[PDB]
């Protein structure tokens, strides 16, 4: 319905945080 | 637990050059090859001690290179893979250029890098040669022990197989041995009038004779 209530025509059926991310970049070898 | 890249000073009960004696107060075991040997007290001033440590390191490396370049070609000539090698007469040979112009070119080229090393000693980190790659972090090297891509392409320092202090004392000890060796070769070439390995051969046979006391 795209948060545009007016599109409610189906009206029925047919019958995640906490991971945390850091900035990682590849770098040259030894 | 991991690899420690800092030099560990020797304990105050380390072996000394003269066991039973008191080591000097300015030699606390923080330098490579520290055996408490300073009869004249030349390392009393810490700044002069650092300069003398760098000078000893430089003399060590040049002496090891010198003795290698004397012995290995001499060992090849005795084997027979060098036709007319003689380290005493090597300076008076005929090359593609005169010794004077070669000396001037060598002076310029070597005074570039010796002077870059001088600037590093005076100002550590002022000259950096190891590349500054976008996310690689370059560890800060000790003065007189540089080396990333070029001088330490093996990563044998910085705590790898033997701790940095152990390898530094090994280097310093081999260097002192090489300085003594080179001075011995310089005196033998003008005293015995022969080569190093030949002198070793005549000393190993009948060592009671063929010595300093028989020319
Ligand atoms: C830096 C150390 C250095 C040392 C210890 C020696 C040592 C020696 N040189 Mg050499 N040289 C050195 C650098 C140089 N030499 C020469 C060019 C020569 C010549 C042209 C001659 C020597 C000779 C000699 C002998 C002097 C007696 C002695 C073995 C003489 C020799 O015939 O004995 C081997 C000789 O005539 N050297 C040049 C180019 C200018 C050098 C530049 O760094
Ligand atoms: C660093 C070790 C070293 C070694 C292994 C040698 C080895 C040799 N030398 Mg040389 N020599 C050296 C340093 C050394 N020299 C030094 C520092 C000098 C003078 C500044 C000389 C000057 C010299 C002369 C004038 C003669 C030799 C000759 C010889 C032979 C011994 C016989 C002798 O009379 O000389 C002993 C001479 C001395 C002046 C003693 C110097 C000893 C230094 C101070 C310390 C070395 C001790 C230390 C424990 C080394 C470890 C031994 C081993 C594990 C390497 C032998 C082949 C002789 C030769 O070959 O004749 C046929 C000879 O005529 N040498
Ligand atoms: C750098 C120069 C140096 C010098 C001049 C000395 C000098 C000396 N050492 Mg020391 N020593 C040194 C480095 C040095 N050492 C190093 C690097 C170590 C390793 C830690 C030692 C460890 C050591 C031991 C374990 C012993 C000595 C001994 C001796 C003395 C006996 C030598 C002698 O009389 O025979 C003259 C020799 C000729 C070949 C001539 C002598 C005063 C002895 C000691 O002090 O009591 C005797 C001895 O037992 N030294
Ligand atoms: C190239 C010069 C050289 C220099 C600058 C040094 C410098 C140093 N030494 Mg090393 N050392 C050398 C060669 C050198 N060494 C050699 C050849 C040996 C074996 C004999 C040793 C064995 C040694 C030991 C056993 C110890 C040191 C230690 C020290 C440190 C304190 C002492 C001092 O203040 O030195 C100041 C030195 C100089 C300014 C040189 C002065 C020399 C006079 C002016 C003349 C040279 C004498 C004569 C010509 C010798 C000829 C050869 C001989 C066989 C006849 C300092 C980093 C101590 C340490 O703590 O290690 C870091 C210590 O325990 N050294
Ligand atoms: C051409 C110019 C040149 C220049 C400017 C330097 C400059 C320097 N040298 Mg190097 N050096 C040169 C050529 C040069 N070198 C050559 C041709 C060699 C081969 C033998 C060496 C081998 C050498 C040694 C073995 C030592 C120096 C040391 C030094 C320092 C002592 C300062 C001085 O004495 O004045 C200084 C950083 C000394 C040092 O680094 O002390 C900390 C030291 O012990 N140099
Ligand atoms: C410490 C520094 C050092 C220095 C100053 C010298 C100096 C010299 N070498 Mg020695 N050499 C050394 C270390 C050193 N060598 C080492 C580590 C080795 C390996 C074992 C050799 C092996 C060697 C050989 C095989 C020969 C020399 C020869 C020469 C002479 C001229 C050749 C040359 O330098 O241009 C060459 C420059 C290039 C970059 C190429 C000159 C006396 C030559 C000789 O004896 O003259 C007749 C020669 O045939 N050297
Ligand atoms: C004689 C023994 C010796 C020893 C034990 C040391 C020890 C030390 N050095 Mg010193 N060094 C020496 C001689 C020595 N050095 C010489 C002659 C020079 C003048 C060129 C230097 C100048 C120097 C620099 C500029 C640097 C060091 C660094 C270091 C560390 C590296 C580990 C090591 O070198 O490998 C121990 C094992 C060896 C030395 C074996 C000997 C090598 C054989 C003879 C030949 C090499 C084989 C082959 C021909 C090379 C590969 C071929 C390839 C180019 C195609 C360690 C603390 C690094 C540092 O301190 O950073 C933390 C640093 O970057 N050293
Ligand atoms: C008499 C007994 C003796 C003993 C037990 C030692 C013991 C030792 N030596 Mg020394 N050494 C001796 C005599 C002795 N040395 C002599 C006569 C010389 C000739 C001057 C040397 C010169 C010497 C060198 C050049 C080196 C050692 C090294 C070593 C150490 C490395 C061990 C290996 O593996 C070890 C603590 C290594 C060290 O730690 O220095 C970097 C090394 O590379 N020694
Ligand atoms: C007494 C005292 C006192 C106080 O207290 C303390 C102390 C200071 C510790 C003590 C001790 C001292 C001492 C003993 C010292 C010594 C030194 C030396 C020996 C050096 C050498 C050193 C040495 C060195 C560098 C060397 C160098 C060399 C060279 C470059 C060479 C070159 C060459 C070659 C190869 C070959 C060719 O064909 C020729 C030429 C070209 C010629
Ligand atoms: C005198 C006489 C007399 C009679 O006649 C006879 C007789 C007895 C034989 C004699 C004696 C002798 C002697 C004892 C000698 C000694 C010597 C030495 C010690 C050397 C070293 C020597 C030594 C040497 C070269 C060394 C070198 C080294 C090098 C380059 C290094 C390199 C490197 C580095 C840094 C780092 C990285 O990461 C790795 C690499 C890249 C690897």
């Amino acid at each position: 319905l795209l948060t545009m209530n007016n599109k409610e025509r189906a009206s029925f059926f047919s019958k995640y945080f906490e991971n945390k991310n850091i900035s990682l970049y590849p770098y040259e070898s030894d | 637990g991991g690899i420690s890249s800092v030099c560990e000073p020797l304990p105050p009960d380390r072996p000394l050059w003269f066991p039973g004696s008191t080591p000097p107060q300015w030699l606390d075991g923080s330098l490579p090859g520290d055996f408490g040997f300073d009869p004249l007290g030349l390392g009393s001033d810490p700044e002069t001690l650092r300069w003398f440590a760098q000078a000893e390191l430089m003399h060590s490396r040049w002496a090891m290179l010198a003795v290698a370049g004397i012995l290995i070609p001499e060992w090849l000539e005795s084997i027979g893979l060098m036709e007319n090698f003689n380290w005493y007469d090597a300076g008076s040979r005929e090359y593609f250029a005169d010794p004077t112009t070669l000396f001037v070119v060598q002076l310029a080229l070597m005074g570039w890098v010796e002077g870059r090393r001088w600037a590093d000693y005076v100002n550590p980190g002022c000259v950096d040669i190891e590349p500054k790659l976008p996310n690689r972090k370059n560890p800060k090297p000790d003065v007189g022990y540089p080396g990333g891509l070029w001088f330490d392409f093996m990563m044998w320092g910085r705590g790898s197989p033997e701790p940095v202090m152990v390898l530094r004392t090994k280097e310093i000890k081999n260097g002192r041995l090489a300085m003594l060796a080179f001075v011995g070769l310089c005196f033998q070439a003008v005293y015995t009038g022969e080569g190093p390995l030949e002198n070793l051969s005549r000393h190993v046979a009948d060592p009671g004779h063929c010595n300093i006391f028989s020319a």
